[PDB]
């Protein structure tokens, strides 16, 4: 927790420590007092949100390519915890 | 039951199950033979069963696509474009099959919201397949020009990739007979039949006509007789056509100011 | 997909011991033939010794004819065994 | 190939029924199926003459 | 040991019988001999199970190699020099044993033309 | 199931897949361990493989009536399915990665095949039942492209440019010097001084006119006749006049078309037809 | 299902004229039978064995029912299911009767 | 191992898709935040200030 | 087994590369690790040792019947064997670069040198048998050169 939160303030910034000081202060503070997820798990949801927002633009293809990538990612069977990860790559679209 | 969600992806391909059927034109139901206990999980796969009806009228469609050449060239170049519609429909079905072999089962309700966006599309496509029993040519510009008028945002935009290609022969047709004076037909598909009588030198002579009954509705009436006068001299995207033949009237009569000059 | 051949030179010296193996029972007295070291690059400084009157330790020479004489036994010659037994002779 | 299957039995019974056997029908295809599987023909032989024998002892 | 050496250096030997045998892989649709051969023992009342030669997948691509221009092939039979075919015992994992013979069939036909030009060679 | 689908679509029969040898339609087995549902689809992927392998039939039968255009035609045929066999080992890649994929993804993907393969059936067919040869193979190709359909539209124009080519050949050498090319007699301009030279009205397509014809004739036995007499006198020189080599550049240039150009077919008759054809008329107006 | 085990077990179940179980005793001993070694007396030549049955039938005084033999192995060769025909006539030969 | 790189490459194809201009180290220290149960709305925040 | 293959065809016998007077230098049949294929393409090679040392005892036993033409001939003989040679070489540098090698590649570069080397072995058995010298050498090879085949 407390090392990979740094690298993130450290990977975006291009700056080493001392330098991401208060920024760090921002973020400890912000992700704390709201640990756990705030909402009931559920994967469908999420990618449900994803091909709405390729549809919404009008990019139909890749809302359908999308589909073919989540049961990739899905079937290595090596990340749980899917959900949280495409709910943050949605987000940030 | 997982046997069952597996079940209702066969009939999305049109292919019977592996439970006996009654019906295979009149919906695509299944009868275990135990449906009784199975009255709600039967009846959610019922309504499943209703967009595989669907696909089976633009399937059969498609077998009438290509004889030994089937009648028309409007006829099969809209068939085309309800096959395109079709191997899209297929992409969910191949993405829905390999999530029922990952280390499985997905849930009837799930999947409800995955036949969903098919069914506004597909209905649509049996819609159109409906108003259309001919393949005459023209016919099928009519059906296009009948629903692109019709409300609903979602098939307004399916109808008119269909536009798109419908009418891609009607203007293979009418550029070439504008600026050479040549012509098609394979059929009497064109709206423009030749021989009325028999072909005479020209002077402008009564030699093509409307023949309507076979006109695509692209064009407006007095339109289709703009055009027929800028061929015989030389001798939405409905609305992008009668703009180009008020551009093609100038270039045409330049040639008809070539015909004084011969005399 | 390695081969004897595509394997190497290494593999064919530790093949050639295996195949030898069986032929040296019986030029055994009580004991078969054993392994002696040469280097690739004993036998290249070897060769420049021979031909100036000079002796190396592959090169013994004999008062008793005037002539040079290898190594009669089995010399491993790096990786391509006992076929520059043959070669160093001449 | 249910068939196939038959007529194979059915011509090798012919044959056995001729040369006199005491086998049936049953015990005749299970005979085959050993021959696919490999076996030697005269270590079947032996082993049938011996259960044949104790057969008879006991009966 | 050097017989041990070899055998873990080398690909493991099918033309002699005398070293462990592998037709193992990690994917569904690879293992389809194994699957057609237990379709055939059960469905098929009357099934001959072939004693077959465990080859060593993907590497009857060398032997098409040698076979179009190379040498005469003692691995596999030839009738005679201006007759190659595929002996009837060959089977790769990931395929039926009569699909394979299908592949090698139509290069054994192509080696039969290459190998009977060479015998027009005169040194 | 998977592999044994990808090489009997590429004509290596399986015997999971039995090839009952162009008649009838069964062309995969029932399979107990895949469902009833499985078992059906898998015919249809079959149906697009068994019409694959009348193709590449068809090829060894016209490369031993027997005309050099139903040869030029098969040659032109085997490039319709080098997309083909370039899909189908491009599906290999995709069944290495996951063993997640089964025969709904590869029904998919082969559908750009189902717009293809039955309309060009009806090609060879028509061609094996009537027994056609010469130049009316292009005259079979350029009607059955008067259909529809996109990918079959641009397809059998590319069939056509590539015999269009075997018929660009004769054409030039017949108005070089004057010779015919017949391994069989396939070719429009006839035979059977000057010689004898005829048209056959018979093995002349519709999208070569009459009146097209004869522009090919007459220019191509005004060499003919110099071939006989004596060649400093040539029209089209050989020694005096380097216009040949314009020729065969103009021709190399229009051996190929994108589909198929009517217009820059004739335009070339026109121009040899004349530039050249001032040499032989400054002989007669003397003479 | 086919496998040897299985088979051998049926096969004395039904000579015996006792239960699967009850000719278990005999079971064991029919295993090391078959699993020492024998070579046939002829080991080479398909027709080595068809003559000898034919010679049989001669010696029976019955030579009528060779001729019917000889039609017999047609069939068998053309339907091809088996690929040890020889085998199996071996065996019938041995088990020859009056 | 080899099915962790495997992993990485369809998530890299998720961001590629979404234009979220996550590079292949700023992905996977996201996934590795997300693996541990934070919740991804105070996560998404944290991120657009640390891009101003 | 690649480079080792290269002493054995400059005349220079192992055990494994086995040298008889009766049917030549030839590799040991069914020897433990030799694919059955790579033993047959080994044999082709070893035909073209054969002859090199039934080539390398020509020139020795008449140079340092009877005749001055002879070991003029002789000098005319080491000459074809000026480019084989090299070719051992430039196989002999790349064995040397690594280890792994097909004799597909040696089997590809020394055919040039199985059309040179059969052709050549009836001139000087021809000579040794009608037991021929002198000026008539010059004859006896020239009319072969008349003969087919540009090396």
């Amino acid at each position: 927790p407390n090392v990979l939160l740094q690298n993130l303030c450290c990977r975006i910034l291009g700056k080493g420590e001392a330098d991401v000081a208060q920024q760090f202060q921002y973020a400890v503070r912000v992700i704390g007092s709201n640990f756990a997820p705030t909402v009931e798990r559920d994967e469908f949801l999420v990618t449900e949100k994803i091909k709405k927002e390729f549809v919404r633009q009008r990019r139909e293809a890749d809302g359908a390519l999308f589909s073919e990538l989540h049961r990739k990612l899905q079937s290595q069977g090596v990340l749980k915890n899917r959900w949280s990860i495409l709910y943050l790559l949605l987000s940030l679209s | 039951e997982t046997s069952l969600v597996r079940d209702l992806l066969y009939v999305f391909q049109g292919i019977d199950g592996k439970f006996v059927k009654m019906c295979n034109s009149e919906n695509c139901y299944k009868v275990d033979g135990k449906v009784a206990v199975s009255k709600s999980l039967k009846d959610i796969t019922s309504k499943l069963s209703e967009l595989g009806w669907l696909h089976n009228k633009i399937k059969k469609y498609t077998d009438q696509r290509s004889l030994d050449r089937a009648f028309g060239l409007v006829g099969q170049s809209f068939c085309a474009a309800l096959h395109q519609e079709l191997k899209e429909y297929y992409r969910l079905l191949s993405v829905l099959h390999s999530q029922l072999q990952v280390e499985s089962s997905l849930t009837l309700r799930r999947l409800l919201v995955w036949t969903f966006d098919p069914k506004i599309r597909l209905k649509t496509l049996a819609a159109l397949v409906d108003h259309c029993q001919g393949r005459k040519g023209g016919e099928l510009a009519s059906a296009v020009h009948a629903y692109t008028k019709t409300g609903d945002p979602y098939m307004r935009s399916l109808v008119q990739h269909i536009l798109g290609l419908v009418a891609y022969p009607i203007l293979n047709f009418l550029y070439r007979w504008i600026y050479d004076g040549e012509l098609e037909d394979t059929y009497h598909e064109f709206f423009v039949a030749s021989d009325p009588v028999v072909k005479t030198d020209r002077l402008w002579h009564d030699k093509y006509s409307l023949r309507k009954s076979m006109i695509p509705s692209f064009m407006t009436m007095d339109q289709s007789r703009k055009v027929l006068l800028i061929g015989k001299s030389i001798n939405d995207l409905e609305n992008a056509f009668q703009t180009k033949i008020d551009a093609a009237y100038f270039d045409t009569s330049k040639y008809l100011l070539d015909v004084l000059n011969k005399n | 997909e390695p081969y004897v051949t595509e394997a190497g030179r290494e593999a064919f010296d530790k093949l050639y011991k295996l195949h030898e193996g069986g032929l040296q029972i019986l030029s055994a007295t009580t004991l078969q033939p054993q392994l002696v070291l040469l280097e690739e690059t004993d036998l290249v400084k070897a060769v420049l010794n021979v031909l100036i009157g000079v002796v190396s330790s592959t090169f013994s020479y004999n008062q008793a004819l005037q002539s040079f004489a290898v190594k009669q036994g089995v010399y491993i010659s790096g990786t391509s065994p006992d076929n520059v037994s043959s070669l160093l002779t001449q | 190939n249910m068939s196939a299957v038959r007529e194979t039995m059915d011509v090798l019974l012919e044959i056995s029924r001729l040369l006199n056997t005491g086998l049936d029908m049953e015990t005749l295809s299970i005979c085959v199926r050993l021959c696919e599987q490999g076996i030697n023909p005269e270590a079947l032989s032996s082993v049938i003459k011996e259960l044949r024998r104790a057969s008879d002892t006991l009966k | 040991d050097a017989r041990s050496w070899l055998e873990q250096h080398i690909v493991h030997q099918y033309w002699t019988s005398r070293a462990p045998r592998f037709s193992h892989s990690s994917h569904l649709h690879s293992n389809l001999s194994a699957i057609w051969d237990q379709h055939l023992y059960t469905t098929d009342p009357l099934y001959t199970p072939d004693d077959k030669t465990i080859v060593t997948e993907t590497q009857v691509i060398r032997e098409t190699l040698w076979l179009l221009s190379g040498v005469k092939k003692l691995l596999i039979f030839q009738l005679n020099d201006g007759k190659v075919n595929v002996r009837n015992d060959i089977i790769v994992t990931h395929m039926t044993q009569n699909c394979l013979r299908s592949v090698l069939e139509q290069i054994a036909a192509y080696g039969q033309v290459v190998f009977r030009l060479q015998k027009f060679i005169d040194e | 199931m998977i592999h044994e689908l990808l090489l009997a679509l590429s004509g290596y029969p399986g015997s999971i897949f039995t090839w009952n040898k162009r008649t009838g339609l069964q062309v995969s087995q029932d399979i107990p361990f895949l469902h009833p549902g499985e078992t059906s689809v898998l015919n249809r992927l079959c149906k697009l493989g068994t019409d694959y392998i009348r193709f590449t039939e068809f090829i060894e039968q016209y490369t031993g009536l027997h005309g050099i255009y139903l040869r030029a035609f098969c040659r032109g045929l085997d490039s319709i399915l080098q997309p083909y066999r370039q899909a189908l080992l491009d599906l290999e890649q995709e069944f290495l990665a996951d063993p997640h994929l089964s025969i709904s993804h590869i029904n998919y993907s082969l559908d750009q095949f189902h717009l293809l393969f039955p309309s060009i059936m009806v090609v060879v067919e028509q061609i094996k039942s009537q027994k056609i040869h010469g130049c009316q193979i292009l005259e079979t190709v350029y009607k059955h492209s008067c259909g529809g359909l996109p990918p079959v539209r641009s397809a059998l124009e590319k069939t056509l440019a590539v015999c269009h080519g075997v018929m660009y050949k004769q054409l030039s050498a017949w108005m070089l010097h004057g010779l015919l090319l017949d391994q069989y007699e396939e070719f429009f301009v006839r035979q059977g001084s000057l010689k004898q030279f005829s048209l056959r009205a018979e093995m002349l397509p519709s999208y070569i006119p009459v009146r097209v014809a004869e522009k090919i004739l007459f220019v191509g036995e005004s060499v003919q006749m110099f071939e006989n007499q004596n060649v400093n006198m040539s029209r089209t020189g050989s020694i005096l006049k380097n216009q040949e080599d314009t020729f065969a550049a103009e021709l190399h240039r229009l051996k190929q078309q994108p589909l198929f150009s009517l217009v820059d077919f004739e335009s070339v008759l026109d121009r040899i037809r004349s530039t050249v054809a001032e040499h032989l008329w400054k002989l007669m107006v003397e003479e």
